[PDB]
């Protein structure tokens, strides 16, 4: 995902930062991109939401639950989205796990209004918005025409390579030992996502704290395989 | 090397230049042209641009070519020698300041000046003691300037920037003494201070210009010595929290910062202002513990006080959103009071709160000072005391033919 | 409401050069909406009932373009454009006051001009789409808002029956999409220019003459591919030999099937 990573770095990250072929070149879109991905979970899609973080505001919004929480108030915070994201910039709005549609009238209403607010009706653009969801085809098509304009971004089915990478980034702050094989669980799981694997690594760091060991034999490795496995 | 490698376009003298009217925002055109920047059009733009123009707006347009041109000495005297000795008082005085702001090194200007002052009522060459006693104090403990300085404040004329420049600028000669000096100069100024009780703004300058030889003091007890005789009703006691402001550059003394917390409560108005304003002067260095409550009062500049400690630092996020309270007021002296710290705190961020001004308002004196602090975005003592002399913004459009000619502007 | 000050629009776009090869249509269009602005009383006395405006459909192809170019082309104050989207909505009711108070504020506007996107959505059970279309032709061929100032249908599809016989009263001047020759191109080139670092090793005769059958919506698509491959390719300067497998692909890999 080296170039999905750097499509997205050189997409959002060409404005405010290296600008001498940005605002001289006369390009300038304000609008961000889409993100989206089989796996989900926010794993792989906040790996690629901290590499903005680096010199920039981070404004991290997940899911519609602020919203869907109390009466239909409706698109006012969006609107303060807006004051906020118009009197202050640098802040990239990210919003990941994006379950808004899944009352519903509201919510078109809502999209229509950042929809029409994000594409800059007052200025020459003001705002980078990256959206991150589960389901890309969930969402209505009145996001795609007038809002995406510049690139989006879709994640390939790996099936065995980036099951044993999301396997390595998953397993690169933690401790495997040498018997723990790698083939045998891209091998033994079908059709399982990251959040699977970040439940059997929840297992594995979890039920390594049942006994308070920092170390976990391949014995102990499937008896807490067993934990979120009789859990899931 | 600043002509070379940068490169300003001309869409800010033509839209920054043209959003100006109404004889006042022509004087931020003046701004414009004294405080734009490469590009010199609005310099050469044609005439009667300084005919229009009011009087002291005459100060400080007169003044402008003086700062467009820090540099070019020779240049200096064959640009402003159209404005010398002209038919309008305030050309000429105002060519005279601009010779005073233009160099620090000639010293060949002052003969003219110098020759003229004598007037001892009212006469142009006060005003040529205003621009050629300021300016000649940005030029430079002299012992023949001070001497000429003698019938200056034994004039003491009506106007008040004339013991203004007077006091200022004796004291830019006089700051970074060894531990001060309590001579005849400011003690004669002292007893000819309290001699006339009226125009108390006299009393408000003129322990700027004291307080300005109280600095470079390392152990003076000029703080008691004046505590004993500048001590009076408060027509003076101003001068004393003034000595107190300025004695107290700063150090590890925190019983003056208890001392600060007993006295902030004091029922004259402006003591605190400018004693508590002394904040941003004594802890500039741990600027952590700067940020206080002081936006949280209900007096009458305690947000002004607060608003001027954050000054021109390099003005991190947090100091931008207390901008963000201080920016919307209803009072004019303190949304006047708003876009000078505001701009210079920041010197795709800068031009957005100004914006924010245009949906503050769209008075007179808000939008000067907004255009004012859109040329304002584009310890030293000499960046310490034109802001300081500053804090008296609230007065007539004559002191805003001094505030023009501040130096702390790199 | 909040359709009111989001309707007019400003922050103009996209100019003249930008028109998709057409010689005499541009002219056959801009005469309506240049030449009676720069005095009404000129087709006032030029006879009776000056022409409103002009008619746009067909194949979609650079739609939107000429459009933008209209507003673009507009001297003194910003002007606006009618989407169809809004009249066609639930709780039917609101888009006759909303027609009403859009003529209403182009009486307030001193004859302000107007044009009317995406006809189709309201154009051809459907009773509640003939209050709009019927009440919106019903002020049309009224004289209470205006009869001067613009009329410009910008649509796919001209299948809708009643507004196609309740066109020729009052609504003049219907042209074709007008597909270019070879040489139009190269307008749409060197007005595109500003686009993402054409070098000037790159000649527009050649990209002209390397694509047949490149109507406006194609070469938009060479330069979105155009852009789109610079950009995925870490480059910052665009070279014909760098990009031309991005032409000829996106012009016969999409010319294949379509």
């Amino acid at each position: 995902l080296d170039n999905q990573i750097q499509e997205i770095k050189e997409s959002v990250e060409l404005p405010l930062t290296h600008p001498e072929y940005y605002e001289e070149m006369g390009i300038k879109p304000p609008k961000g991109v889409i993100l989206y991905g089989p796996p989900g979970t926010g794993k792989t899609l906040l790996a690629k939401a901290v590499a903005n973080q680096t010199s920039a505001t981070f404004l991290r919004v997940v899911g519609s639950e602020l919203i869907q929480k109390y009466l239909g108030d409706g698109p006012k915070l969006v609107r303060e989205l807006f004051r906020v994201a118009e009197e202050h910039a640098p802040s990239i709005v990210f919003i990941d796990e994006i379950d808004a549609i899944g009352g519903e009238r509201e919510i078109q209403r809502t999209m229509l209004e950042l929809l029409n607010q994000l594409d800059g009706f007052d200025s020459r653009g003001d705002v980078k918005v990256i959206m991150a969801t589960n389901r890309i085809e969930t969402l209505d098509p009145a996001l795609i025409r007038p809002g995406r304009i510049d690139r989006k971004i879709e994640f390939p089915l790996p099936d065995e390579k980036t099951k044993k990478r999301i396997f390595q980034i998953h397993t690169s702050r933690m401790t495997l030992a040498d018997d723990v094989t790698l083939d045998d669980l891209i091998m033994a799981k079908d059709d399982l996502s990251g959040a699977d694997i970040k439940a059997i690594c929840t297992e594995a760091g979890l039920m390594a704290l049942r006994e308070r060991r920092m170390k976990v034999t391949n014995e102990d490795f499937k008896k807490s395989k067993e934990n979120v496995l009789y859990k899931k | 090397d600043d002509i070379y490698k940068t490169h300003l376009e001309n869409n800010r003298f033509g839209g920054s230049g043209s959003q100006v009217d109404s004889a006042r925002m022509n004087l931020a055109s003046s701004f414009v042209n004294g405080f734009v920047n490469q590009d010199k059009l609005l310099t050469d733009d044609g005439n009667k641009w300084l005919y229009k123009n009011k009087d002291h707006g005459m100060l400080s347009a007169a003044a402008s070519l003086g700062m467009i041109l820090l540099w070019d000495v020779d240049g200096g005297l064959t640009q402003i020698d159209k404005y010398l000795y002209s038919s309008e008082d305030y050309i000429k005085s105002g060519a005279l300041l601009a010779c005073g702001i233009v160099n620090s090194g000639v010293r060949n200007e002052c003969d003219p000046a110098l020759a003229l002052l004598s007037d001892y009522v009212l006469h142009n060459s006060n005003t040529m003691r205003l621009g050629s006693i300021f300016g000649l104090g940005l030029a430079y403990n002299r012992e023949d300037v001070l001497t000429l300085l003698l019938p200056v404040m034994g004039d003491s004329k009506s106007s008040m920037e004339v013991a203004g420049v007077t006091a200022l600028a004796c004291g830019m000669i006089a700051v970074g003494s060894c531990n001060g000096d309590v001579t005849s100069t400011i003690l004669q100024t002292i007893m000819e201070k309290s001699e006339t009780e009226l125009k108390d703004t006299y009393a408000r300058w003129l322990p700027l210009g004291l307080g300005l030889n109280h600095l470079g003091k390392g152990e003076a007890i000029e703080a008691i010595l004046a505590a004993l005789e500048v001590v009076s009703e408060p027509f003076r006691s101003f001068a004393n929290t003034l000595v107190d402001v300025c004695a107290y550059a700063g150090s590890g003394n925190v019983l003056k910062v208890q001392q600060l917390l007993h006295i902030c409560s004091e029922h004259f108005d402006s003591k605190e202002k400018e004693e508590d304003k002394d904040k941003k002067e004594k802890k500039d260095k741990d600027k952590k513990e700067a940020p206080a409550d002081m936006g949280a009062h209900q007096g009458v500049a305690v947000l002004g006080i607060a608003l001027i400690a954050m000054g021109e630092e390099i003005g991190a996020e947090m100091a931008l959103r207390t901008f963000g309270h201080l920016l919307r007021y209803g009072e004019p002296t303190l949304r006047r009071a708003v876009p000078l710290a505001l701009a210079l705190i920041s010197v795709s961020h800068d031009a957005d709160p100004e914006v924010s001004y245009n949906s503050i308002f769209a008075a007179r004196l808000a939008a000067m000072l907004r255009q004012l602090a859109q040329y304002h975005a584009k310890k030293g003592t000499l960046t310490l005391c034109p802001y300081h002399s500053d804090r008296q913004l609230m007065s007539q459009v004559a002191v805003a033919g001094l505030l023009t000619v501040l130096v702390s502007f790199l | 409401p909040t359709v009111t000050m989001m309707q007019v629009e400003e922050k103009p776009d996209v100019t003249y050069s930008d028109v998709g090869g057409c010689k005499e249509q541009i002219e056959k269009l801009r005469e309506v909406v240049e030449t009676p602005l720069l005095h009404p009383e000129r087709f006032v006395n030029l006879g009776i009932e000056p022409p409103k405006g002009v008619l746009l459909f067909g194949p979609p192809g650079t739609g939107k373009t000429l459009c933008a170019r209209a507003v673009a082309n507009r001297t003194d104050a910003c002007f606006i454009r009618v989407i169809g989207s809004e009249l066609v909505q639930k709780y039917v009711g609101e888009g006759a006051r909303m027609v009403r108070e859009l003529f209403e504020m182009a009486r307030t506007k001193k004859a302000c001009l107007i044009f009317f996107d995406e006809i189709d959505a309201i154009g051809g059970g459907d009773n509640e789409v003939q209050r709009t279309m019927l009440e919106l032709i019903n002020q049309l061929d009224g004289f209470d808002p205006r009869g001067n100032i613009k009329v410009l249908m910008a649509t796919n599809r001209p299948d809708t029956l009643d507004p196609a016989l309740m066109r020729p009263g009052r609504l003049d001047r219907k042209i074709e999409f007008s597909l270019p020759d070879l040489e139009g191109r190269t307008h749409i080139f060197k007005i595109h220019a500003r686009s993402m670092s054409v070098e000037r090793d790159i000649r527009f005769e050649l990209l002209a003459r390397l694509c047949p059958n490149s109507t406006g919506a194609e070469i938009r698509s060479v330069c979105t591919e155009a852009g789109m491959f610079a950009i995925r390719a870490r480059r910052k300067i665009a070279t014909e030999k760098d990009f031309l497998e991005a032409v000829n692909k996106v012009i016969k890999s999409y010319a294949k099937f379509s």
